[PDB]
């Protein structure tokens, strides 16, 4: 019944910029706990047009309790600002740490895909498919545990009794709609181990292109059963790509995961 | 109409433990 | 007033049942004007995980105004029961004129699929992807006119969408990049399968089975019967391309010379 | 579970524009 308030909070320092508003540390005034609180502005997501994909992203990651995710453990809004209450992850992004390192060992790797892989499983048994995943998006947490933290792509999932009027195009892709999630594992898992995503070109239209053909390369110290992995998740038809328990299976994470 | 923000969402406050 | 209340209304017979609820003729009491006030139940709703297409349904559909749009003027609700106002459209639907008259002449067809035209045109023009179009959701105006009526698989364009896709493209797959490419052109084949139905009195990929209609629209396996005239081949055949970026545009299915000929 | 949608709540005079 007792609703959340800005003056509920000590607000520290800024954690970064962000498109619609900032990230600042902050403390609970009352418990001490500290979080980080996400600060939009009403007008310039109006300007935008994107207070839906606001709304859905929050509504959707507010409904997920999973180690590996970020809580978002509420939210409010006073007359210009929308307010958002995040879980706090100190160690930065694996955007930077990749940089930092230019690529990952096998060990790291696996033990990354391994927390990816749960935290999706978990997102698909709530009928919830995550769609676009960057480093970006992917936060440490204070033992360098992984924490999917960006939703802006992800949708909630059912269908027929009406497919005489559907396209092709409707009809496939979707309903087998997890499979892209794990399009994306092999792209993170490639990644991460080779430093840059398997089809980065000049252009956006090489890129594009490469894309379609699934046209990409193993650099020569790729191991053969992370190729193995790699090849079965980037297949163009989702139908062939493998199920997430398979992934969590498959001899070479066993192998190079420094956890469960 | 402008949006009345909203959302099916928590928006009530927690004891932290 | 400031807001609705059932109390606003008389109530008259209902026009039919749907899913969560019926419909039902109505008046608003000041001002004596015919609608529809349509009635969900909130228990089933909930108990269907079905809320946010509903709010999809109402955002979406409220915010447009066109001729052959079917007007959702407002909405309200109480304790057990969520209240649509809708515009009346008082001659049926599409799929039950159909059949009674088991197909149509060109005449109507063409007028329909121009009005159904337009009517995506302007959905578009408005950045709103109408998706699963089938005559039961086809109403018809005093006149006789088209009235789209369900946008429940009806999304919004996520806006700015060379520059929001571009970026992002490394990570996503095949299927994710054609779907934001092309989920505009989605409203072609409709077009294409509708007006098929129409002249033929039943879809071009009717089949006993779901996997076989499947493997015919997926290989796009139809044929046309005798009666069917070139012009009308010519359009349906353009609608009905696998690969969703050689259908046509809006502006050429109005320009089209068998539509220009029979539409009134 | 709130039934707040960014969509038209109020009264119109029907007799008008
Ligand atoms: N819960 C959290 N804990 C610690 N740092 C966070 C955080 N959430 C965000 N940050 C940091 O502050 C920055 C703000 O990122 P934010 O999540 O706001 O991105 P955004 O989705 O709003 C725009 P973009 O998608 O281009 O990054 C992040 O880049 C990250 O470095
Ligand atoms: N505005 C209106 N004017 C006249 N008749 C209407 C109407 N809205 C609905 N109807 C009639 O009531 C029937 C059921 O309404 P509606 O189709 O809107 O409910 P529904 O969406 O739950 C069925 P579906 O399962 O196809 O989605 C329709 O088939 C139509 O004949």
């Amino acid at each position: 019944k007792r609703q959340w308030a800005l003056e509920d909070f000590e607000i520290g320092r800024p954690l970064g910029k962000g498109k619609f508003g900032n990230v600042y540390l902050a403390r609970e005034k009352q418990s001490k706990f500290i979080l980080a609180l996400k600060v939009l502005f009403k007008a310039q997501l109006e300007k935008a047009g994107v207070e839906h994909q606001l709304r859905r992203e929050v509504e959707i990651q507010s409904h997920l309790r999973h180690p590996n995710i970020l809580r978002l453990y509420g939210y409010f809004h006073d007359a210009t600002r929308v307010y958002l209450i995040l879980e706090y992850a100190p160690l930065g992004t694996v955007y930077r740490e990749l940089q930092k390192l230019s690529k990952f060992d096998e060990q790291r790797t696996a033990t990354y895909i391994t927390e990816l892989a749960n935290a999706l499983s978990y997102c698909h048994s709530k009928r919830v498919i995550h769609r676009d995943i960057k480093p970006e998006n992917l936060l440490l947490g204070s033992a360098g545990e992984l924490k999917i933290a960006d939703f802006g792509w992800s949708v909630h999932a059912p269908l027929c009794g009406t497919l005489d009027y559907l396209p092709p195009e409707m009809i496939e892709g979707r309903m087998h709609d997890e499979k892209v999630d794990l399009w994306s594992l092999g792209v993170l898992c490639y990644e991460f181990l080779v430093g840059k995503p398997p089809f980065e070109a000049n252009t956006y239209q090489e890129t594009y292109k490469r894309i379609s053909r699934v046209e990409f390369t193993f650099p020569d110290f790729v191991t053969e059963g992370a190729r193995d992995l790699i090849s079965r998740l980037l297949k163009h038809n989702p139908s062939q790509r493998p199920m997430l328990r398979e992934v969590l299976e498959h001899p070479w994470i066993t192998a190079n995961s420094s956890k469960p | 109409v402008k949006s009345s923000y909203s959302y099916d969402a928590p928006s009530d406050f927690i004891n932290f433990s």
